[PDB]
RNA sequence: GGUGAUGGCCUACCAAGGCGACGACGGGUAGCCGGCCUGAGAGGGUGACCGGCCACACUGGGACUGAGAUACGGCCCAGACUCC
RNA sequence: UGUAAACCUCUUUCAGCACAGACGAAGCGCAAGUGACGGUAUGUGCAGAAGAAGGACCGGCCAACUACGUGCCAGCAGCCGCGGUAAUACGUAGGGUCCGAGCGUUGUCCGGAAUUACUGGGCGUAAAGAGCUCGUAGGUGGUUUGUCGCGUUGUUCGUGAAAACUCA
């Protein structure tokens, strides 16, 4: 088959995956075709990013993703879109953009004065 | 025999510059003429012209010496020689003296110094270095 | 004020019926650190004597250098008896990169950022003479434009002129902070 | 030389002399000494220098030099070898590391103990 | 590895105060030892080495850490002396010293090594931590009871504080505005010698 | 960097036995027709 | 004829032709590569990790099966060694 | 030796002892539970300098000097080479320097080595011009008009897996 996988990367404690379209008869850290996304669960809001167009392409040609990636697709709405179930229900939580360094410094100044 | 007329040209100018001669004499060719015109532009020599001879034409060059007999041409050297034909991309053009001296390229746009060739974007065969 | 060097001391000997009438040599380089460079091969039975000869003879035989701020114009090959040297400009903040002899020469001259390489005749004497020949082969772009009639713009590229302008700015700054 | 010569024949390079051939690319080897004796160096240096004649496990019989000033070594003792030039001698390339498998850190050496194999006074 | 031996020793080895207020240096500024007076064969290598030993024993870095900093300074696109010196003054113990809450480089190294400070909301028991622009080094709760530190906050009208730094508070809240440059810093020996050393 | 002119034989095919020797030819590759017959003729091109 | 397929892959017959000093036929060594190390740079050495290919599975041969076999933990035979 | 020391203060990281105690799992299940690492990582405190520094070298290349013992010896060494009672070169002390949880040694490779030199070398005497001619393959080729545009050169497209490298 030609499945959608996750490949393990990083260093021994924190994983930092990628999202792959590759054959099933390969290995885990093996050859690829077209990476499309990635996934950082070691973070709490747990990054997700996908090129939805090319994802829908590989879903058209007859891919067959695994459970976790299938969950991520349900979240982002790509699976919901490919199947037209209600529609691309956007469930994704985005990380909080944390404060800006400059504003912090200037605020501390004005607070001191 | 003769095989390298351009080396003949250049070496003859070098010999005559060392002997402090005033004017030079060669047979004539289109390529030699274009070279001479470029040199007359860049400033090395005063003037050239075409006299003639028995069977064919002939060049005559008028050199350029300092007022205190300072030679204007320091050094001179052919690079792309038969055998080792050296070609040049615009990305990897030669730089002489940081760019002071002059390369002499032969290109689709004709003979051109390195700067003119770079501004056009072109590159091609190299022929000589001058300083 | 002058900077001075002692970069070679061999123990020579003429030979005569009694024995060996030894003597001492020296090689001395002088430089203001601004472009003046002088060289001298002094000798005597006395090391101070040879050194002082080298000093005064360097102060005789100066030679001005075509500098740009702190670096040379162009690379060059200098030939002496067999001393070969391939000098070449650096980019500023690089350092006076050379061995012993040429390092002495250039550091006394005032260079701060330059390359070099000895390729033959390891002897300091011929090395120094070759370096000097190279510095003579140098040319100022002004004199180049002079000898071939064209102006500096068609004669030089832009980066060298950037260096010229910026170094003149630093120099006027230094002098106007000094006196003015 | 011309470029046609170069393309037709080439630039055949030197081959440098392999130093220390008996060890077979190995830093050390293991050895057993068939003899144990001493030998004199060349005419300028007048002394009497220690020597062995070892059978290596690389199957080559070779001399060796014996640093320090004492040695616990007779024939058939099993020692370990390292490499080192000694200018005083014609045909010697190999030294012995002291403190391995039979040899002892020669005594009272308190400076440069690592090279001879003796311990620290606490 | 924190060197522990005397600072007077090396300050006499090269005949320069690296702490400043060294009365034993004032007494015996000449070198130490049985041959401290003896004469010298001069050379360029000597000075080039001497330079970096002065620097690294001023600050605390070891040779390998220093060489890494040097490769970084040469890798950067500026020029090596300025780049290196900025990178090297960026260290945190030197920062707090030049702010003045530390009396000595050793003391700063100790206070950081025991984790007394707090950088933008994370504990920092690390001395070689660098500080970029716009970073707010507040101090944690219990830096109070350190008695000469109380003396610091009270009467640190000692050695001046530079321009690119600042202190604005009762708990002595530190602030950085730029990274310095060479003409701004003006600390001991210039380092073309050092660049040349590692250009060897 | 010098230019090297080189030589290379080829073994090719004509169905009708046209071409003599000492000629100039056009050519195109085809699927292999024997062991070491790979190119074919397109135009017996410049006469001799 | 055969193969999933082109092919002396194989076969009967026919003509005798091909290869080569640009080094065939022989000999010695070695797994190839992205890359690694070094070096100013060209370039020199290298192929441990990580990843892609290739060959092998006690030694040498053979095939079935099945979409697909070098078939490691599958089969037949032959041999060495071991075991009841 | 050496501000080294005791000495009076201070800080308490890291180890040590007590308590708490994770994310890693928008996940798997349609059951009710779900962490091997892990009761660790990490914080909270607790008593206190308390438990914690060696290795190589010193005539020169190569920053680092004296004394002592031995005085052709023992022995050292990468090269130059040092030892015949006064050695800064051998072994020991003091001392100093370089490094620093490492330190030296060996082995191999690149470098320096412009010491296979394309960039970047030479052939009168330093090693090197065949004994001299003829000429096959090969290499190289005068002036000039036109043409092909293979080499060559400029642009754009595809590709040059990812990771490595370099920049943020």
């Amino acid at each position: 088959a030609v499945k959608i996988k996750l490949t393990r990367l990083g260093k021994i404690r924190n994983p930092q995956y990628r999202i792959i379209v590759a054959d099933a008869r390969t290995r885990r850290d093996g050859r690829a075709i077209e990476v499309i996304g990635r996934y950082h669960p070691k973070e709490e809001p747990s990054l997700i990013q996908i090129d939805s167009e090319r994802a829908q392409y590989w879903l058209g040609v007859g891919a067959q993703p695994t459970e976790p990636v299938l969950a991520l697709l349900k979240i982002t709405g790509d699976w919901q879109k490919f199947k037209g179930l209600p529609g691309a229900e956007g469930t994704l939580k985005v990380k909080e953009p944390k404060p800006s360094k400059l504003d912090l410094f200037n605020a501390a100044l004005a607070e001191a004065e | 025999t003769m095989t390298d007329p351009i080396a003949d040209f250049l070496t003859r100018l070098r010999n005559a510059n060392s002997a402090y001669h005033d004017e030079v004499t060669l047979p004539h060719s289109k390529l030699k003429a274009n070279i001479a015109e470029i040199l007359k532009r860049e400033g090395y020599i005063s003037d050239y012209r075409t006299e003639d001879a028995r069977v064919g034409k002939s060049l005559v060059v008028q050199l350029k010496y300092g007022p205190s007999r300072e030679r204007s041409i320091a050094g001179l050297r052919r690079v792309s020689k038969p055998g080792l034909r050296v070609y040049a991309k615009s990305t990897n053009l030669p730089r002489v003296l940081g760019g002071l001296g002059v390369a002499i390229i032969s290109t689709s746009s004709g003979l051109l110094t390195d700067r003119q060739a770079a501004r056009q974007g072109v590159g091609g065969e190299v022929l000589a270095y001058v300083w | 004020n002058y900077i001075e060097r002692v970069v070679s001391i061999n123990r020579v000997s003429k030979v005569v019926k009694g024995g060996r009438r030894f003597s001492f040599t020296a090689l001395v380089i002088v430089g203001d650190g601004k472009g003046m460079v002088g060289v001298g091969y002094g000798k005597a039975k006395e090391v101070p004597a040879a050194i002082a000869k080298g000093v005064e003879e360097a102060r005789k035989n100066f030679f001005r250098v075509p500098l740009i701020g702190s670096t040379i114009t162009h690379p060059v090959q200098g030939e002496a008896a067999a001393g070969v040297v391939m000098l070449r400009p650096a980019s500023p903040g690089t350092g006076v990169i050379a061995g012993g002899a040429a390092r002495a020469v250039l550091e006394c001259a005032g260079v701060h950022d330059i390359l070099a390489k000895s390729l033959g005749s390891d002897n300091a004497i011929n090395v120094v003479h070759a370096t000097v020949a190279a510095l003579k082969l140098l040319q100022r772009p002004e004199e180049v434009a002079a000898r071939r009639g064209l102006p500096i713009e068609d004669v030089a590229p832009a980066g060298m002129l950037k260096a010229r302008r910026e170094s003149e700015a630093l120099a006027a700054a230094a002098a106007r902070e000094g006196s003015a | 030389p011309t470029i046609q010569q170069l393309v037709r024949k080439g630039r055949r390079d030197k081959i440098a002399k392999v130093k220390t051939a008996a060890l077979k690319g190995s830093p050390q080897r293991r050895g057993v000494c068939t003899r144990v004796y001493t030998t004199t160096p060349k005419k300028p240096n007048s002394a009497l220098r220690k020597v062995a004649r070892v059978k290596l496990t690389s199957q080559v019989e070779v001399t060796a030099y014996i640093p320090g000033e004492g040695h616990n070594l007779q024939e058939h003792s099993m020692v370990l070898v390292r490499g080192g030039r000694v200018k005083d001698l014609p045909g010697v390339r190999y030294k012995i590391i002291r403190g391995s498998l039979d040899t002892q850190g020669v005594k009272n050496r308190k400076q440069a103990r690592s090279r001879y194999g003796a311990k620290k006074e606490k | 590895a924190r060197y522990t031996g005397p600072a007077t020793r090396k300050s006499r080895r090269l005949g320069v105060d690296l702490v400043g207020g060294d009365q034993s240096f004032e007494k015996r500024p000449y070198p130490p030892g049985q041959h401290g007076r003896a004469r010298i064969k001069e050379s360029e290598y000597r000075q080039q080495l001497q330079e970096k030993q002065k620097a690294r024993f001023s600050y605390g870095v070891m040779e390998k850490q220093f060489r890494r900093y040097y490769e970084e300074a040469n890798r950067q696109p500026g020029k090596t002396g300025d780049n290196l010196l900025r990178i090297l003054e960026s260290r945190l113990d030197n920062v707090v010293y030049r702010a003045g809450l530390a009396r000595t480089r050793r003391m700063a190294r100790q206070l950081v090594s025991h984790g007394h400070f707090l950088v933008n909301g994370v504990k920092v028991d690390i001395p070689s931590y660098r500080v970029s622009q716009y970073d707010i080094i507040d101090v944690k709760e219990k830096s109070l009871n350190t008695l000469p530190f109380q003396i610091a906050r009270e009467t640190a009208g000692e050695r001046p504080i530079p321009s690119w730094l600042q202190v604005v508070g009762e708990r002595q809240r530190i602030l950085v505005h730029q990274l310095p440059e060479r003409a701004q810093i003006d600390v001991p020996l210039t380092e073309q010698l050092i660049v040349e050393l590692y250009s060897k | 960097g010098k230019i090297i002119r080189t030589t290379k034989k080829v073994k090719a095919h004509d169905e009708n036995g046209e071409a003599g020797i000492g000629d100039r030819v056009s050519l195109m590759e085809t699927r292999p027709l024997s062991a070491t017959k790979r190119w074919r003729l397109v135009e017996i091109l410049e006469k001799a």
